[PDB]
């Protein structure tokens, strides 16, 4: 899971 | 029902990770909200015709600080509002909103602080949740660490969010270990620790104040979400929580008939009462908010769409959804906040923009 796009 | 009346963008161009209206603003005073992002916190005041008036910022001396979260309270002796802020340095700062002076600060956590919450009945009790896997409860009247909630049966990765229930008798926390954990603070042990924190005055004694080390939650589940859990809120005795899987789940510990206050630490079941799906919110650290009365819930997604659910219905799964879009709002919305009178909703974004929606 990433914190930003 | 809402319409977009204004927007602006802050000069730093870094994400705004947090926004909070001050719900302790005096009658007849204009509605004020704080935003946090980059190394700053900024206050604005809402006026007619959509105007969003810039007031003043606090800017941290460390250019490498990044504030993530803020929470309002008031000074219990003077009624004046105070604002707590925290982020990547793991330092909690208590800011006087009038002058933007930092009145005092707390440090403990082994890392970044991901969320701050004040107790719903005691404006002095501040909960912080950390990248170090622990929560800490602080008494900001006596400047004491009351308790640390951690241990190997506590969270095993970053804690991302937490919430007190209505009475402030218990806390639900959630984080990167995919789990949600309940910590009761109305135990004899905890109510005593609170009372002693109020009795503590380092000028009048030789002892340090001893914190409680609470190493066992009163309930734990990893059966709601299958990824990081990044926002949690009590709705009465039910829980609303989200992960980065495009759903908010409404659930409770135990079986359908089980009283929350009868749940034991070994409880293996949960009951799902509903799930609110939406789209394009696959990144973590995306927080929903509710209005003061908990009639409604608002969440933005990673492309600038706002979802608002009406919870004024007989059962959670009957919630009615409304969506709010603007052709110029295209960046990820990190957090929303309603004004105390529910007349304004503010959304803040990864591109440093702020969006005002009037009811």
């Amino acid at each position: 899971a990433r914190k930003s796009a | 029902s809402f319409k977009c009346v204004n927007s602006l963008k802050e000069d730093h161009n870094q994400p705004l990770f947090g926004v909070q209206f001050n719900w302790h603003s005096k009658e007849g005073d204009p509605l004020v909200f704080a935003t946090v992002g980059s190394n700053r916190v900024t206050l604005y005041e809402c006026h007619s015709q959509g105007e969003i008036r810039l007031l003043q910022s606090y800017v941290d001396a460390d250019a490498d600080e990044n504030f993530y979260t803020c929470a309002w309270t008031y000074d219990s002796n003077t009624s004046h509002p105070l604002l707590a802020v925290a982020g990547s340095r793991g330092i909690i700062r208590i800011i006087n909103p009038i002058t933007m002076q930092c009145i005092k600060h707390y440090v403990g956590h082994g890392n970044a602080i991901n969320e701050l919450k004040f107790h719903p009945r005691d404006p002095n009790l501040l909960l912080s949740v950390s990248k170090d896997h622990a929560l800490r409860l602080w008494n900001i009247q006596t400047d004491t660490l009351v308790a640390i909630f951690g241990g190997v049966e506590g969270h095993r990765d970053e804690v991302l969010s937490a919430d007190y229930d209505l009475l402030g008798e218990k806390i639900m926390s959630c984080g990167m270990d995919h789990s949600l954990k309940l910590w009761r603070i109305n135990s004899k042990r905890m109510m005593n620790a609170i009372k002693e924190s109020y009795d503590y005055n380092p000028n009048k004694t030789n002892r340090p104040f001893i914190s409680q080390k609470i190493h066992f939650p009163d309930f734990s589940t990893r059966d709601i979400h299958r990824n990081y859990v990044d926002c949690v809120r009590w709705l009465g005795d039910l829980i609303l929580s989200k992960s980065c899987e495009n759903a908010i789940v409404c659930w409770k510990p135990g079986k359908m008939e089980d009283d929350i206050d009868k749940i034991k630490p070994s409880e293996s079941n949960v009951t799902i009462l509903g799930r609110f799906d939406y789209s394009q919110c696959d990144i973590w650290y995306m927080r929903f908010s509710m209005d003061f009365w908990q009639k409604m819930l608002a969440l933005g997604n990673q492309v600038g769409k706002l979802y608002v659910w009406d919870l004024e219905v007989e059962d959670p799964h009957k919630a009615k959804c409304t969506t709010l879009t603007h052709h110029k709002c295209g960046a990820a919305i990190r957090q929303t906040s309603f004004s105390r009178d529910s007349s304004i909703l503010i959304a803040v974004c990864d591109d440093a923009s702020i969006w005002r929606w009037d009811r």
